[PDB]
C-alpha cells in the first residue's frame, strides 16, 4: 500500500469535487 | 504547462512554488507531503542553499495580493545522493520547512503513490507555473494544469531514440501526437498525479526532463513509487 507520509490527517484532498477533470481525448 | 488550462483557486492545494528568496522568482514547483516536508526534483535543488530559497504555498495568481499565500523559509535540503546530472536518474529531493505549514481548505498535502503500481495508461494531472511553450517567457501568473496519459516506459524509451528512460522514471503525454500537452521549463520539481474514484490525489511523478515541450516527445518524470522508500527514510530521519 502507499506509505503514510502525513499521519496528521487525510492527504490528497481538493475542495473541488471535480478537481483536475480536464478532458483527455483518446486520439 | 503546455496545452493545459488555468487551475481554479487552490484546486491543487499541495502545489508549491519554489523561488529565489531575494527576487521572489519562481524557478521550480514542488509538492507538499506533510506540514514540514515538500517533494521536489534533484536538479532543482542541487547546489541550492537553504537561506536563499523560499517555498510559497497557497499560491494561485502570483501577481495578485493574497491573504492565503504563505511564504516559508527552508530549514534543510536533501538531494538524492545517487542523482546523476547526466542521465537524470534519481532526480528527486525533499525540502524541510523552518516552521510547520498551516493546513486548511486551501493548503494540504498530496498522498504517496502505491509503489506496487506502475500506473500504465492511467489518466494523470500535472500542474505548475511553467512556460506554456518551449522557449516561452517564464512565467505565467496563474497556476495551470493539464491531464495526460501515463505511458509504458518501453514506449517512452522507443520515442527517445537517443536517450535512455530508466526504471526510476515515468513518462506522460497526450494521445494525439505528443505535440499538444506536456510540462515545461518552470514546472520541474512539480507534481504528476492520478486521482481515485473518491477524488483523492496521489503523487506518482516529479516533473524532471524532456526534449522540448510537447515537441513530439513525452514528458519524463521521476517515478515517485520507485523513490518512495528514499523519501520515507529521509523525512523520517531528518
Ligand atoms: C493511454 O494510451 C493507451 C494506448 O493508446 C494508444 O497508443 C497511444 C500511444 C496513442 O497513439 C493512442 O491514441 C492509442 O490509442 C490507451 O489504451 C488504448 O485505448 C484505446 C481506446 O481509446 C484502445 O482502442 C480501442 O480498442 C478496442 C479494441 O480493439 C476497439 O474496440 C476500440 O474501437 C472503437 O472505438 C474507436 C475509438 O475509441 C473507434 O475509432 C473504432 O471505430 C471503434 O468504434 C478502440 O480502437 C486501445 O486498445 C488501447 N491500447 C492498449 C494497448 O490498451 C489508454 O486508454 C485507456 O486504457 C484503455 C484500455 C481504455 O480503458 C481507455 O478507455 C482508457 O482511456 C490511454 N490512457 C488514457 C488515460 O488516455
Ligand atoms: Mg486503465
Ligand atoms: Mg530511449
Ligand atoms: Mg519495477
Amino acid at each position: 500500500q502507499p506509505p503514510v507520509w502525513y499521519p496528521g490527517g487525510q492527504c490528497g484532498v481538493s475542495q473541488y469535487s471535480d478537481a483536475g477533470d480536464m478532458e483527455l481525448p483518446p486520439g | 504547462i503546455v496545452g493545459g488550462i488555468e487551475a481554479r483557486p487552490y484546486e491543487f492545494p499541495w502545489q508549491v512554488s519554489v523561488r529565489r528568496k531575494s527576487s521572489d522568482s519562481h524557478f521550480c514547483g514542488g509538492s507538499i507531503i506533510n506540514d514540514r516536508w515538500v517533494v521536489c526534483a534533484a536538479h532543482c535543488m542541487q547546489g541550492e542553499a537553504p537561506a536563499l530559497v523560499s517555498l510559497v504555498v497557497g499560491e494561485h495568481d502570483s501577481s495578485a495580493a493574497s491573504t492565503v499565500r504563505q511564504t516559508h523559509d527552508v530549514d534543510s535540503i536533501f538531494v538524492n545522493e545517487n542523482y546523476d546530472p547526466a542521465t537524470l536518474e534519481n532526480d528527486v529531493s525533499v525540502i524541510k520547512t523552518a516552521v510547520a505549514i498551516t493546513f486548511d481548505i486551501n493548503v494540504g498535502p498530496i498522498c504517496a503513490p502505491d509503489p506496487a503500481n506502475d500506473y500504465v495508461y492511467r489518466k494523470s494531472q500535472c500542474s505548475g507555473w511553467g512556460t506554456i511553450n518551449s522557449g516561452g517567457v517564464c512565467c505565467p501568473a496563474v497556476l495551470r494544469y493539464v491531464t495526460l496519459n501515463i505511458t509504458t516506459n518501453a514506449f517512452c524509451d522507443a520515442v527517445y531514440t537517443s536517450d535512455t528512460i530508466y526504471d526510476d522514471m515515468i513518462c506522460a503525454t497526450d494521445n494525439t501526437g505528443m505535440t499538444d500537452r506536456d510540462s515545461c521549463q518552470g514546472d520541474s520539481g512539480g507534481p504528476l498525479s492520478v486521482k481515485d474514484g473518491s477524488g483523492i490525489f496521489s503523487l506518482v511523478g516529479i516533473v524532471s526532463w524532456g526534449i522540448g515541450c510537447a515537441s513530439g516527445y513525452p514528458g519524463v518524470y521521476s517515478r515517485v513509487g520507485f523513490h518512495a522508500g528514499w523519501i520515507t527514510d529521509t523525512i523520517t530521519n531528518n
